[PDB]
């Protein structure tokens, strides 16, 4: 009975998980052999970093801009960064800028998407210079669109590297990101690490493990067939090959009428593996970024995640008609993404209706040992002995993820996203006291009522202490990634 | 607070089955553990069966093969059947019920509810 | 701002061995280029030798073979090796910083260098 829907899911959940790890391993070690296989002073692609951002923490800019300018690269050809929307509010946000650069702060009249000429001479006739760009704000798409279009007018800049503005790129990661796109000729766009440096706070650090897990191995596993389904947010390197080509069509969208912008990295990457081409995925690309730590901004900003997801995911499943054999799994990583929150849905009805302690503390139990064991993989490959924090993330998951899946899902189609997070909490709740006052009796005698509350007993004090060792270590200031505790120093003189 | 109600009764050869019912009145029957003990002329009651809310079946001695047990939540009821019976079982049959409880589930002492007696006579 | 100091230089006779540093006060940003530039006596400023910050290694004509750079990198300062040094390689030595600022492009110009040492021998 019950084992049909136990068992099963353990197997499924941790089956997949296995074989993501594995891949994972072999993408790293043919990664590695590239790079070997590589001069010492190699410099090939003549890149062109592109910034987009809007009111991005002033100190936080200047990080950004110091870290691209302290980048170690030979053959970087310029640097331009886009500033949405013009205002008192955006000059405040170009002084930034000037103030590490240069004075060439121009301000095209009109957005260069919306205007008709969309080629270059945008007040710009000088392509040896470092260009800052304040134009109106229509999203970053728009505010992207003048990027690609500045850094294609100069025939010598054959590759386009994209960073958002709250990044502190690593002295080595625009080398090990445009090297593959030199790798190989099918090769059009590369992802990037992208850590997460705020860990002071129970939810930026649950979830700053799931950006370790859903990059290092979810990333690094569909990179070993070459169709990552989703480059780097903040760091990406993209062929001007292909971005001449894509800008097109990539700022054109129509989903079923009305045109909004959100998501516009997954829409990038879809519509590169919409070509026939390959994307791959590196490991020694790291860069950092912070994190939402309120609840409710982490449940919006997975909200508009899971509306990205819901709508191009259709275009991943039938775009793996173009790719060749490799590409079933692209189909199967889809297929999977769906199945696997439904039958979570399902078990949790099903455990949640037909009360049983012994059909609930099993799968309780199952469902901590899945996690511990992911967690001690993520362990071993970060050799950080702080990713045991990733027991937590199923709460994170819970509470957090669902609730964004059926409010994109409602809007597929205060009150506008919170009323079905606060429904779900409810009916968790109700779920959860109908389980405690109908099962509402005490038989020491019998060996599986034992077995149910010895089990609920270990599963509580396991919690409880794991909560207990992350207090201590905020207490001791264990926690903070060694990036904060400099940004927490070198913010206090300023 | 639960009422319980036995059935069953009267004169069988050995070899019978003469299936004994108890049901009960409850709020919940489902989290009461159920017995089944036999009142001899003497010895006082010993043990003869029991079930608790999980389904879990204890059996006293020399009966494993000779009696069954089970629960309807259905119609809140044990039913409780027997086979082979012998002329050594000339006895009452009485239904006890339990909520909260420890570990010694054998003795009347621990069960809270009582019933009132179903008296079997087996002939030669 | 980027305050550089350089020391070294002397009596120089046939070929002789001389070893210049130049200790930079600032924040080098690792792409930025600090080059050797040399003004011979009653003459205009010529050039010996760049680098970038990030390791690129670069000479000129008539000193290839004998003059060579090294960058510390951790104590914020350089180092130039001199080898078979000639009577007529007497002048003053500047180090000068290039800020990767208004432009990627290395060139050897003496204007475009922003920051300058003082000179030395
Ligand atoms: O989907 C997105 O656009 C981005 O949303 C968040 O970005 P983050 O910077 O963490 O958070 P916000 O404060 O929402 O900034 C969104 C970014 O989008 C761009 N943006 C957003 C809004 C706007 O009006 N203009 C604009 O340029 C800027 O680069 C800004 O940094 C996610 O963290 C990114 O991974 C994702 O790429
Ligand atoms: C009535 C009182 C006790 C408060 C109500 C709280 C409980 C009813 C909640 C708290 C923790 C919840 C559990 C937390 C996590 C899961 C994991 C969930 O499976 C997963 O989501 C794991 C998938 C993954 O590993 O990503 C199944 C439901 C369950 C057991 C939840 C069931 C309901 C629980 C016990
Ligand atoms: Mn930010």
């Amino acid at each position: 009975s019950a084992v049909w829907g136990i068992s099963v899911y353990g197997v499924f959940v941790l089956g997949f998980y296995i074989a993501q790890i594995v891949f994972s391993e072999f993408n790293r070690m043919r990664l590695s052999d590239w790079i070997s296989l590589r001069p010492d002073n190699w410099n090939a692609t003549r890149v062109a970093v592109i910034i987009a951002g809007y009111r991005e923490d002033p100190f936080m800019f200047k990080k950004c801009l110091e870290s691209v300018r302290d980048s170690e690269y030979g053959n970087v050809a310029r640097l331009i960064c886009v500033i949405d929307g013009d205002e008192e509010e955006d000059l405040k946000m170009a002084e930034i800028y000037k103030q590490v650069y240069n004075d060439n702060v121009k301000k095209p009249g009109v957005v260069l998407c919306e205007s008709e000429n969309k080629n270059g001479s945008t007040i710009d006739s000088d392509v040896s210079k470092n260009i800052c760009i304040l134009q109106p704000h229509r999203g970053k798409r728009e505010s992207l669109y003048t990027g690609f279009q500045l850094a294609s007018m100069d025939p010598s800049v054959h590759a386009v590297v994209l960073i958002d503005s709250d990044t502190v790129l690593e002295k080595n990661a625009i080398l090990e990101v445009v090297y593959p796109l030199s790798c190989d000729p099918n090769i059009k766009a590369v992802a990037g690490e992208c850590k997460i440096w705020n860990t002071d706070t129970i939810l930026s650090m649950l979830v700053s493990w799931r950006y370790f897990s859903a990059f290092n191995v979810e990333r690094g596993a569909q990179s070993l067939w070459k169709t990552v389904q989703c480059v780097g947010g903040p760091l990406g390197a993209y062929t001007i090959d292909i971005i001449n080509e894509i800008k097109d069509p990539w700022i054109t969208q129509t989903f079923l009428g009305n045109k909004c912008t959100y998501g516009d990295n997954r829409r990038l990457t879809n519509e590169v593996l919409m070509r026939g081409k390959k994307i791959v995925y590196t490991p020694f690309a790291v860069g950092w970024s912070d994190s939402p730590t309120n609840v409710m901004r982490y449940i919006v900003q997975q909200t508009r995640w899971s509306k990205s997801w819901c709508r191009e995911i259709w275009y991943t499943l039938g775009s793996a008609w173009k790719h060749g054999f490799s590409g079933i799994y692209l189909a199967f990583e889809c297929m999977y993404q769906i199945m696997y929150f439904f039958l979570v849905m399902y078990l949790f009805s099903y455990i949640a209706i037909k009360a049983d302690i012994r059909a609930q503390t099993a799968t309780v139990l199952v469902s901590t040992l899945v996690t511990i064991i992911k967690s001690s993989y993520l362990a071993l490959r970060a050799k950080n002995l702080k990713a045991f924090y990733f027991v937590l993330y199923t709460y994170v998951y819970f509470f957090c993820m669902i609730p964004a899946r059926i409010t994109a899902m409602f809007t597929m189609f205060w009150a506008k996203q919170f009323l079905i997070t606060y429904m779900w909490w409810a009916g968790v709740l109700a779920a959860g006291v109908y389980s405690i006052v109908d099962n509402w009796y005490f038989d020491w005698a019998d060996i599986q009522y034992r077995f149910a509350l010895v089990g609920i007993c270990s599963y509580l004090v396991f919690v409880s202490i794991v909560l207990v060792i992350y207090l201590i270590g905020k207490i001791t200031t264990w926690n903070y990634t060694p990036l904060q505790k400099e940004l927490i120093e070198e913010r206090y003189l300023h | 607070q639960v009422q319980l109600v036995e059935s069953g009764g009267g004169l069988v050869q050995a070899g019978g089955s003469l299936k004994v019912s108890c049901a009960a009145s409850g709020r919940a029957f489902k989290t009461y553990r159920m017995a089944w003990f036999r009142q001899a002329p003497g010895k006082e009651r010993e043990f003869v069966s029991g079930i608790s809310a999980l389904e879990t079946t204890y059996y006293a001695d020399s009966v494993k093969g000779r009696f069954t047990i089970s629960r309807d939540n259905t119609k809140n009821t044990v039913s409780l059947q027997m086979d082979s019976l012998k002329p050594e079982d000339t006895a009452v049959y009485y239904c006890a019920a339990r909520r909260y409880g420890g570990t010694d589930y054998t003795t009347t002492g621990s069960y809270d509810y009582w019933g009132q007696g179903t008296q079997v006579t087996v002939s030669s | 701002q980027v305050q550089l100091v350089e020391s070294g230089g002397g009596l120089v006779q046939a070929g002789g061995s001389l070893r210049l540093a130049c200790a930079a006060s600032g924040r080098i940003f690792s792409s930025d280029t600090l080059a050797w530039f040399r003004r011979a006596p009653g003459k205009e400023r010529e050039f010996v030798a760049a680098s970038r910050w990030s390791g690129g290694g670069t000479d000129y004509d008539s000193v290839k073979g004998r003059f060579t750079f090294s960058r510390d990198n951790t104590f914020n300062t350089m180092c130039l090796e001199m080898n078979s040094l000639k009577p007529e390689d007497t002048a003053v030595y500047y180090c000068a910083l290039r800020t990767a600022r208004d432009s990627y492009y290395y060139t050897r110009n003496p204007t475009g260098y922003d920051y300058w040492g003082q000179g030395t021998q």
